[PDB]
C-alpha cells in the first residue's frame, strides 16, 4: 500500500487555516495564514500559504515544482523557509515562514514619505540599508555554497520578515550548477533583463558572478527606495546599453558605502566581481549582535 | 512588465 | 497530476544494482550493492539496501514505515544514513549508506581469536574499545538531542564502517519524546529483555536514562566479544533478576576504565545515570583526532 | 531469541 511510502514534507490540509491574501503570483495566490502543529514546540505557527491556479499552464507548474523541491534543501536563517506541502486534495499548498512585511519593493515604496501605506516610520538609515544588504549576501553566499544559481535575485523577489529581517526568496528560476559551476539557458524564456549581468544578456550564462550583478541592482532598489531601474528606457533599450557596458546611476544621496558596493557589483568582467561571503566580510564589524548567532558567514558549515 | 521573452 | 509533488527521498530503480546479501532481518533482507549518481560529486555509491518481505506483516510494515520516518530527520556521522528510497513498483527498498563490516555483534565474533571467519586482526585493543564507545555515544547523544529514545541499543543493531567507525542503527523501536521526554509503552510487544533497565521492565517506561543502561550492556557486549547477556537464565528470570536490582558481572579480564562506566550505567535510579554528553566528555581527551571533526559533541549544533 | 512478547 501507497501508505507505507510517505512524504515528510505532506501537511495536513486540516491544519491549515486561510487570513487574508498576501498577494498575487503570476501563477497563484498567497495567503497569510495560521498552522497548527506543523513544528515541533509550537501549537500554532504563522504561515504564508501559495497556491496554483487551477488555470497554471504546464510551464508554470513546472516551475512552481522546482522551486519548492529547490527550497525543501535550504536551511538558512537569510532563505525563506519551506514548512510543508499540502498534496492530499486540490489545491495543492505550499505552506512557508510567513514574511509578515512582504516582499523588500513593496516594503520599501511604502516607506516613501508620501506614501498612502506609510507604516509611520522613516525611509531605511544607512545602518539599516547595511543590515538589509548583509543579510541579501548572507542568504545569497548559503545559496551559492549549496551550488546553486538564483538567476532572478531583485527586491520584488527578498522578503521583509516581522522584525525586519530580510530573506531570498523565489526560486523558481533557481538552477543547480554543481558539476559546472554555470548555467546556459536553452531555449526562449522570460527574464528579468533589467536585473542581469551583460554576459547573461549576451550568451544566457548565468553564474554567482551574475547573482552578484543583480544583487547590485537590489541595492540600487534599496537607495531609491524602489523606484524602476532605466526608468525610460524599454527592455530591449536596457539589453542593448548594458551589453554595450552601460549601467545604472547612484541614486539620489546615495550613500558613499553603498556606492561603492554597486561599483563593485557591476564590473564588466564577471571574474572581477566579489562574491557573496566577500560582501558579508565588509560588512560584518558593523551588524545587528545577533547576526553571527544565525548567519551562515559565521556558521561551522562555511567551510 | 520585470520580464523580456528572449 | 501526482507529478507536480514529488517525494524528495524517491530514487529511481534503475539507479540501483545488488550485488549480495548482507544479512536477513526479521521480515526483509539486507544486500550490499551499489547506486549510480545519488550522491552529488559522486558518479556511484556503495550502499546498503532493505527491501521488505512480500511476507510481512502490517505491524511489521508499520514498524519498517517509522524506522525509514525516523531516518531522514536525522543527520550525524554516528548514526547510519539513510540514502533513498524506491517505491516506484515493487518491491519497495530502503537505501541505506553501506557499513562493510555489518553489525557490531557479528564482527565482535569474528574477532575471537578461534573464529572460522577471523580476519586476521586481533581483537578490540582497549584504545580500539573507548573509542567505540564515544562513537556509540556521540551518535546516541544526537538521538537524545533531536527528542528521540532508541529503546533498542545493542551491538546488534550498532554497525561497523569500512574505517572501522562504529554508528547506530535499527531505528524500528524508536519514539518521539519532545513534549513529555519519555515513552509510555501502550500494549504487547516484542522487547530486548536483557538490554532493558529495570523500570523499564516493570513499567513499560523508556527514556534516555534506559538507553544509558542499555548501552552498558553494549559496552558488557563489547569486553565480551559479544556472549549472550545472562547466559543460562531465561528471558523470564532475566526479568526479575534485574527488576530485583540485579546486573552482569565484568567480563573476564575486562578493562578497568569500561567497568567504570558500566557502573555508571547499570545504578538502579534512572536519575543517577550519566547522559550520553558525559559519556563523550569522559573519553574525549583519548580518541582519534578527526573525532571533533565530525562528532555531535564538538558540533555547533550542540547547543 | 533476543525479544520477548512482554
Ligand atoms: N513567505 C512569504 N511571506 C509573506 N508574503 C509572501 C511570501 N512569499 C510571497 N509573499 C508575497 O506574495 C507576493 C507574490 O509572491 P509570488 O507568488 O512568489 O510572486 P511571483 O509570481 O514570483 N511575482 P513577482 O515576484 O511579482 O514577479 C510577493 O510579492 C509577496 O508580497
Ligand atoms: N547499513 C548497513 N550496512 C551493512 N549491513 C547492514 C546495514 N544495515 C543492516 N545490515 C546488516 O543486515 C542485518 C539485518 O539488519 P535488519 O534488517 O535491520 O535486522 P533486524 O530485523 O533488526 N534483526 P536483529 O537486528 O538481528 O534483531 C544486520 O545485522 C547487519 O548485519
Ligand atoms: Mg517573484
Ligand atoms: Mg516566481
Ligand atoms: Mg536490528
Ligand atoms: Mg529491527
Amino acid at each position: 500500500s501507497s501508505v507505507f511510502v510517505p512524504d515528510e514534507w505532506e501537511v495536513s490540509r486540516e491544519k491549515i487555516t486561510l487570513l487574508r491574501e498576501l498577494g498575487q503570483g503570476s501563477f497563484g495566490m498567497v495567503y497569510e495564514g495560521n498552522a497548527r502543529d506543523i513544528i515541533k514546540g509550537e501549537a500554532e505557527t504563522r504561515v504564508a500559504v501559495k497556491t496554483v491556479n487551477e488555470s497554471a499552464s504546464l510551464r508554470e507548474r513546472i516551475e512552481f515544482l522546482n522551486e519548492a523541491s529547490v527550497m525543501k534543501g535550504f536551511t538558512c536563517h537569510h532563505v525563506v523557509r519551506l514548512l510543508g506541502v499540502v498534496s492530499k486534495g486540490q489545491p495543492t499548498l505550499v505552506v512557508m515562514e510567513l514574511m509578515a512585511h512582504g516582499d523588500l519593493k513593496s516594503y520599501l515604496r511604502s516607506l516613501r514619505p508620501e506614501a498612502e501605506n506609510n507604516p509611520g516610520r522613516p525611509p531605511p538609515t544607512l545602518q539599516e540599508m547595511i543590515q538589509m544588504a548583509a543579510e541579501i549576501a548572507d542568504g545569497m553566499a548559503y545559496l551559492n555554497a549549496k551550488k546553486f544559481v538564483h538567476r532572478d535575485l531583485a527586491a520584488r523577489n527578498c522578503m521583509v520578515a516581522h522584525d525586519f529581517t530580510v530573506k531570498i526568496g523565489d526560486f523558481g528560476m533557481t538552477r543547480d550548477i554543481y558539476e559546472t559551476d554555470y548555467y546556459r539557458k536553452g531555449g526562449k524564456g522570460l527574464l528579468p533583463v533589467r536585473w542581469m549581468a551583460p554576459e547573461s544578456l549576451k550568451d544566457g550564462v548565468f553564474t554567482t558572478s551574475s547573482d552578484m550583478w543583480s544583487f547590485g541592482v537590489v541595492l540600487w532598489e534599496i537607495t531609491s527606495l524602489a523606484e524602476q531601474p532605466y526608468q525610460g528606457l524599454s527592455n530591449e533599450q536596457v539589453l542593448k546599453f548594458v551589453m554595450d557596458g552601460g549601467y545604472l546611476d547612484q541614486p539620489d544621496n546615495c550613500p558613499e558605502r553603498v556606492t561603492d558596493l554597486m561599483r563593485m557589483c557591476w564590473q564588466f568582467n564577471p571574474k572581477m566581481r566579489p562574491t557573496f561571503l566577500e560582501i558579508v566580510n565588509l560588512l560584518k564589524d558593523d551588524l545587528h549582535p545577533s547576526f553571527p548567532e544565525v548567519s551562515f558567514f559565521h556558521s561551522e558549515e562555511n567551510k | 512588465g520585470d520580464y523580456m521573452n528572449m
